[PDB]
């Protein structure tokens, strides 16, 4: 979403990028 | 992002002199004018959500842009287009502190149409609506500001063309 | 090695003939002019030595023909002239001996005199014909230091050699190289239209141009943008200079295609007044032409038999580009 | 300047000049004219300045004037001297800017590299700037003169 | 190639803009200030060889290097040609005068100037300083000549001179 | 503009602008205020002229306007009114440049091709700018609309 | 260029070899496709202009490509743009009659792209406008050449894409 | 081939392709399958029509197949009746094309350049293919064998 | 990444040959010249920083380059070109163990001139600095060796100009 | 273009010095070479011919690159590879003449990798015929001519490398 853009959002780097962008895998344990 | 005392500094130091008398006048003007550009940069950050939402009610909304299949339709496309409206008022005032259209040329202009046009966004459109927030921030700053904020929102609307 | 011992009897004795120069010229004497007319005369004796070592006094030629104009201010073109004639003396007293030694120092010498003498040419004016382009003046002198072209001209009552000489001249312009020596390939009625007389040489290299193997070979490869491009290049001798050229012979390749862009380039003035109705289209390189800053890397890629490979148009996108 | 090291600051964060920075760049624009007037001190007795600082440098630090050191000879020692001057004219160029910015891109970065790479001592240089401070302390008054410190002591912070 | 008016044209045509007042007024600041411009560079056109050779003289004694051996004006026929550029730069900021905007200066000059420079190995940085010696005396002859603004005919050798210089930031 | 022409064609000459060409713009600018006048008159009175002239196509060429013609509906009649509201808006350009070409760059260069795959009577769109150029012509001074019916009039012919 | 034709035996010389009867099944099925393409051909080289002036109204006009600033304004970009599209289908008829897509990737697609981005060209407006253009194309000549000269048609997108 | 000759020759001339060349194309692929059955002979004989025309050569031509000569040897001479393979493969090409366009570019371009380069006589290499065009007439009917002469024909040509 | 024995063992591999006596020849004629060149190697090792600090010299100090305004003024310039010869100087020492100018290509020409012409560096100055580069390295490693060396520098030049 | 003597003397007048000995040296040996190297220029115009059908036979015929699809199958392609190769000995014969290698990278080297990397031409397969064209002309001229077109036919070869 181009809401989230780290030009705009600087914050928000590490909201997934959703159904609108790739898969996030992570780690669980 | 050269501003008017950093490219007045780097053209004395490209020919290597000091700092001549004739650069030491034109920093004094860009001293003078610093008054009526911090002013309006300090109106334009306070009031900025409502320049957009004045510009945006004036321009894009209720009409086809907004309303199905206009690209500012979907719900993650109006915050974007108001997110990008935000881009071109801060950078434009980024501009007017600086006195200089550097930081529009390096950031702002650079590939913007060829992103535009490979996301679909209408260019003519965006130029009429920065058209508005160019007359709302006239409104806000003044005359006196607004006449500089004019030239650095028209830089955009040009290279934007 | 007549040249070489020249040279190093020149060196040998450099000093006592710049001082006996200066002494002969030492009018008016007594400081900074002072450093500028020794050195100068220094010069002058360095490069006739470089011009015996050379094949040529090109050097000397072309880097002293406008110097008195240029230097007519300061000092006085007369007291430069006389102390030439003292160098010369000199110079020709070391090698009075011999012969051989003396005839060509005294004739590179005796060009030096002459070329300071002779009147300063005016430049070389590039008027462009159209509003778009714009003017440019090189100066004489480095045109005449250029690399010179064979301007290959189809004149009455050639010799036999020549009349098909310059038929492969055409060749090797307007196809980018010699077909006809390596393929074969050619176009043999117009070949002999032209020896004969028959057709222009303009008239040859339209027909040339449109004929088949110009459209199987420059326009049927490419993009239109990037056969007009070479089109210019093999048939005007250049690149496009401005937006406004692009966009007329674009809109022209559009309307009527190879035929009708090939009509436009040799009916052009330029093509003309550059390459008469004679002559065969040579290349206007850097030296050939003085040269714009608005098309530079594009020209000097065109002119390149590289050129053909690019099939993305340089010169529009970079035309579009500046804008 | 300090204007753009203000707003290149905030356009990492994305935004509007705070009014913090706005504040600054109202103070640093009303005391330029002191700025401009500094620099024309130090750009009038450049001369002198450099001419003062390399004495006592090459006096401190002989090892840099005698053979085997980069400066030997009055042709490197020329250009040592120039060297120093190109340090004078970016401290006034920084005076002016308000910043060490110009400082930075112009003659900072990369000290290390050049000078290496041309075989001469960078703590010395260090050094000659060192004196430059305390001949330019001379030549201004207090005021002014802790400001321009400043600009000199950020040359010989990244110099040594 | 544009005017001012036709500058002012372009963009209000590009937004689809009636003219407006404020368009009126920067058209008017044109049409006011264009009998002075018109002054100014008749100045330079009458002098236009002399601000040439002065200024010429004045950037080789600064830099000496050039004129030495190893410069690249150190025979005449580079001479010649640094003599045209110096031509070529008055000719264009005239130009650019009269037309008060540097639009022309930057299709016709400053576009590709620097990759052409590049490749001939003209050295750039001392063809500015020749632009800001030619600046200096262009605003001598013009104040000499009783033109009171002589912002116009300085911008656009600034102009000049900003686009072909580096960063140097 | 008259300044554009004069450095186009000295710099094709490659000489400076001369003394001949330097007056005719000095005219030019001289009277600029005229100019600027009546162009103003048009642009503040635009309303009232394209409306009029609206009236008169569609009474002059009431086909164009009838069922089954380029104009009908109550919309393709307010896009027909928009062009001539476009063309109107190139006529003031060229009056405050003094010259056609600014006309004749956005408009009048494919206007042939454009209408014709609109499908657009050219001859109808002549005759709307005539009737511009008629109800414009009574909005100005004798003196002022001769120079404004030039540039109504270059339309027209390229029109044709 | 190369035909159906020249690709089959092209593609055979390459190995080296006599056409095969494989080869000959390819070239038989060309020679019956025949009739359809020429008078598919036939049909578009009469309908080009009014199959170029339906397309721009369906897609290009009335949007924010032909308002002021949207890069088909001015009457010479809206010729030169309707000239680009008849460029496009004269090429993909070319391609329907020879059977081979080569025409369109030697003469348009190569460069285009290029040169597109360049002038700024909205790239997305010309996919849209050449799927257009297939769309009237299909109308006119009929399904079974349209399922032809949307092949081509498709190609030309991709290429500017 | 047909279809490609007309649409580089009108493509040239930026035209729609032309009524008349549109019916020659429509010929084409009417006459098709005659030319894919003359190719389908020809292949299918291609053994026997270069052994024979082969022989028919070095016959008429010994000096060519003799010592010193450039089928000198099992090694050469089995290389050239490879060549006049090579050139029945490219007539079969051609008659498949229903144009020279493929055999005057495979072969037929440069061949005196590369040949007179390899030493060979190229009168001999044309005697060589007019005796396959003679056993392919004895193998083709008629009106068949017309066409395939001019395709042999144009190769011959070429070759003097 | 080919040196002279894998690029002949490759030709023999595309062929699909085992390795032919005249490829064992130039194989031979690698291993031979191999003392001198590793040789060379190891003295432009320990000389490295010294090649470029003299090729500097020797070429670009007190020049227009490095003069104010020339693109070697600033200090980070002067920095990334000094940067820029020492990475010629070890690719044209890895060119000189491997026997082959195919890492250069790969490793150093395969975008530079299009970089260069970007940044705007000097084309021509940055060939002279490598000719003076060749010069010194011929000194520091023998004439023998710096026949060898030599032909990768002037491989960089004409890749590079 | 420079020819030895142009070299020398450009060197002599950057530094400003008047010719001194060592150049004189280097001169020297180029006019004492001149008859030999006009002797074998005489000698390659005479031969060229077979010098190239010589370095054919010897590398590229009977071989792979000569095989349906090795990128000299087509008798188009032989002509222009044997017209290469004439151009290679042509210019090969200019610079042996002159005594610099600038003609062959101001003529043929500054475009080579660019027209036989777009063609496809093989590299490998060229710088093999080179060489062979080498040793031919070595034996047609002798020795001392051999070496010194050895040096270019070198050239060459590297650079196509
Ligand atoms: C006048 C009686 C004599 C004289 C004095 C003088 N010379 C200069 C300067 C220049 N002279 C030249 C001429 C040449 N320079 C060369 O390198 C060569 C070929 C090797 C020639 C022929 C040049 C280029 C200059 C410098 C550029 C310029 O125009 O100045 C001056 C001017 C002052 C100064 O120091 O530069 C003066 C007063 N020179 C003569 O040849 C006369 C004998
Ligand atoms: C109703 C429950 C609440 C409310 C809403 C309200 N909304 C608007 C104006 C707009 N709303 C939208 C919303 C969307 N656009 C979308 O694409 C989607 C998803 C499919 C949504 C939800 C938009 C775009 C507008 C702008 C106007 C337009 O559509 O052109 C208004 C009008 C606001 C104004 O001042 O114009 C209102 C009043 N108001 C309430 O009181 C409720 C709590
Ligand atoms: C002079 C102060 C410096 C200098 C210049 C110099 N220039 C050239 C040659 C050329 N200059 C240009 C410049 C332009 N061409 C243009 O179209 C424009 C737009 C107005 C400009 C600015 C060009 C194209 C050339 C080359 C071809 C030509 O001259 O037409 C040279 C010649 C270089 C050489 O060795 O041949 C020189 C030396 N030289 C100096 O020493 C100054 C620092
Ligand atoms: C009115 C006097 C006549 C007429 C015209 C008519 N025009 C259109 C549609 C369009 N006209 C334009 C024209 C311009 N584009 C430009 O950039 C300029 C110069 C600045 C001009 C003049 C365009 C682009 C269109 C297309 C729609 C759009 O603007 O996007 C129509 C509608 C046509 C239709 O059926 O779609 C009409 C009717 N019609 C008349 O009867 C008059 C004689
Ligand atoms: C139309 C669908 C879209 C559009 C395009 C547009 N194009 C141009 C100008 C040019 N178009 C080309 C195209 C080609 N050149 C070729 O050789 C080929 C293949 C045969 C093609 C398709 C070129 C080279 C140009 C530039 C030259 C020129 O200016 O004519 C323009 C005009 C640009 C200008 O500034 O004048 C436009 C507007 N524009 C649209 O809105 C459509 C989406
Ligand atoms: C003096 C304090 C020390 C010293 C210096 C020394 N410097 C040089 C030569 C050069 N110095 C520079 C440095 C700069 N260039 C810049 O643009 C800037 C910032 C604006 C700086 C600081 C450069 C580029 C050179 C060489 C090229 C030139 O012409 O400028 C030398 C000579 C090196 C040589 O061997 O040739 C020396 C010796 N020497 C000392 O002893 C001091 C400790
Ligand atoms: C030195 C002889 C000349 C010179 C060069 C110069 N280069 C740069 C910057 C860059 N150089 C490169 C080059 C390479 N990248 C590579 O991967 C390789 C192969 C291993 C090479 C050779 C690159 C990528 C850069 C860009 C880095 C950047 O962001 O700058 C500069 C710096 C330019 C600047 O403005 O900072 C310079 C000055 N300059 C000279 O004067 C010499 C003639
Ligand atoms: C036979 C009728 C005559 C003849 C020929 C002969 N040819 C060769 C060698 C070669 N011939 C070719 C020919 C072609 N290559 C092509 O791509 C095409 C078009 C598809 C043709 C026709 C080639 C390439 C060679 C070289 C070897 C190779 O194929 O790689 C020879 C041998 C020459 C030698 O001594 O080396 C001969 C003898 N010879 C005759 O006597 C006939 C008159
Ligand atoms: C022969 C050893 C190899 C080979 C070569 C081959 N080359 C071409 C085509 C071209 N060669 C050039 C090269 C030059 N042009 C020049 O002007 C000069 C001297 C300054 C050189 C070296 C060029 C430009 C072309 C293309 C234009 C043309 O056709 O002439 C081909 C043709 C490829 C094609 O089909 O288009 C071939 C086959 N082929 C081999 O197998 C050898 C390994």
């Amino acid at each position: 979403p181009g809401i989230n853009n780290q030009v705009s959002n600087p914050g928000a780097r590490g909201l997934t990028p959703g159904t609108l962008g790739p898969k996030v895998f992570k780690l669980d344990q | 992002m050269q501003d008017a005392i950093t490219a007045v500094i780097n053209a004395s130091d490209v020919q290597g002199k000091y700092l001549d008398t004739a650069a030491m006048e034109k920093l004094k003007a860009y001293f003078a004018t610093g008054e009526l550009r911090v002013r309006a940069a300090s109106v334009i950050s306070a009031n900025a959500a409502n320049i957009v939402k004045e510009a945006v009610a004036k321009s894009l909304l209720y009409s086809d842009i907004t309303r199905p299949g206009g690209n500012m339709y979907t719900t993650r496309r109006y915050a974007a287009c108001i997110r990008d409206l935000d881009y071109y008022l801060r950078y434009a005032t980024y501009a007017m502190l600086a006195g200089d259209p550097s930081i529009l040329d390096e950031r702002v202009l650079n590939g913007l149409k060829e992103t535009y046009n490979s996301l679909g966004v209408p260019i003519a459109a965006t130029v009429q609506a920065i058209q508005a927030m160019k007359e709302v921030t006239a409104s806000l700053v003044g005359a006196d500001a607004g006449k500089e904020m004019g030239i650095y929102f028209d830089y955009i609307c040009s290279g934007l063309s | 090695a007549k040249r070489l011992e020249i040279a190093t009897t020149l060196t040998r004795n450099a000093d006592i003939i710049v001082s006996r120069a200066a002494n002969r010229i030492f009018v008016g004497g007594s400081p900074a002019r002072m450093e500028k007319s020794l050195r100068d005369l220094d010069w002058f004796l360095r490069y006739t030595t470089y011009a015996i070592v050379a094949g040529d006094p090109n050097i000397l030629a072309v880097n002293t023909r406008g110097l008195r104009e240029i230097i007519e201010a300061a000092c006085s073109s007369d007291a430069t002239i006389a102390a030439l004639q003292e160098m010369r003396r000199a110079a020709l007293s070391y090698f009075e001996k011999d012969a051989e030694a003396k005839g060509i120092v005294e004739t590179y010498f005796d060009v030096l005199i002459n070329e300071f003498i002779a009147p300063a040419p005016s430049d070389k004016v590039r008027q462009r014909n159209s509003t778009d382009l714009q003017g440019l003046q090189l100066p004489q002198i480095y045109f005449n230091a250029a690399e010179r072209r064979p301007k290959f001209v189809m004149k009455p009552g050639l010799s036999a050699a020549e009349k098909n000489e310059v038929v492969k001249a055409a060749y090797r312009q307007i196809f980018e190289r010699d077909i006809s020596r390596a393929y074969g390939l050619g176009i043999s009625d117009l070949e002999s239209k032209v020896k004969n007389g028959s057709i222009s040489m303009k008239e040859f290299i339209r027909q040339l141009a449109k004929s088949p193997l110009y459209r199987k070979n420059f326009y049927e490869p490419y993009i239109n943008s990037r056969a007009l491009e070479l089109a210019f290049r093999h048939i005007l001798g250049r690149g496009p200079s401005s937006r406004e050229e692009v966009q007329t012979y674009f809109a022209i390749i559009s309307k009527g295609g190879l035929p009708a862009l090939v009509d436009a380039l040799v009916d052009s003035k330029e093509y003309s007044d550059y390459f008469g109705e004679e002559t065969v289209p040579y290349l206007r390189g850097l030296g050939q032409e003085a040269q714009e800053c608005r098309n530079w890397g594009a020209q000097q890629d065109l002119f390149k038999y590289s050129a053909p490979f690019r099939k993305v148009p340089q010169f529009i996108t970079t035309f579009a580009a500046q804008d | 300047s300090v204007v753009t090291k203000s707003i290149v600051n905030a356009d990492a964060e994305a935004r509007y000049l705070s009014p913090g920075e706005l504040d600054r760049i109202k103070n640093f624009v009303s005391t330029g004219e002191r700025r401009l007037r500094i620099a024309q001190t130090l750009t009038e007795n450049r001369e002198r300045i450099v001419k003062q600082a390399g004495d006592q440098l090459f006096q401190k630090r002989p090892d840099v004037v005698s053979p085997g050191g980069n400066a030997y000879g009055e042709e490197m020692t020329a250009t040592c001297l120039r060297d120093l001057d190109y340090y004078l004219r970016l401290v006034t160029y920084g005076i002016v800017a308000g910043d060490v910015t110009p400082i930075e891109e112009i003659g900072l970065v990369g000290v290390r590299e050049m000078y290496n790479s041309l075989g001469t001592p960078i703590p010395a240089v260090a050094e000659g700037i060192r004196a430059m401070k305390n001949v330019a302390c001379s030549l201004l008054s207090a005021e002014d003169a802790a400001e321009a410190g400043s600009y000199f002591d950020f040359v010989i912070g990244a110099m040594q | 190639m544009r005017d001012a008016v036709t500058t002012l044209i372009k963009n209000y045509d590009s937004t689809g803009r009636y003219l407006d007042r404020d368009a009126v007024d920067r058209l008017r600041s044109y049409f006011n200030s264009g009998a002075a411009r018109v002054k100014a560079a008749a100045v330079i056109n009458a002098n236009a060889a002399a601000i040439v050779k002065e200024a010429a003289s004045a950037l080789f004694t600064e830099q000496p290097e050039l004129i030495q051996p190893g410069g690249n004006a150190y025979t005449t026929r580079r001479y010649a040609t640094c003599l045209r550029d110096m031509d070529y730069y008055l000719r264009y900021a005239s130009y650019a005068i009269v037309a008060g905007d540097v639009d022309v200066l930057n299709e016709r000059v400053l576009e590709g100037l620097r990759e052409t420079y590049n490749s001939l190995g003209v050295p750039i940085g001392p063809t500015v300083r020749g632009i800001q010696i030619m600046k200096e005396i262009v605003r001598d002859r013009v104040a000499a000549a009783g033109i009171e603004d002589t912002g116009i005919v300085e911008q656009p050798f600034d102009y000049m001179c900003r686009q072909l210089s580096e960063v140097n930031i």
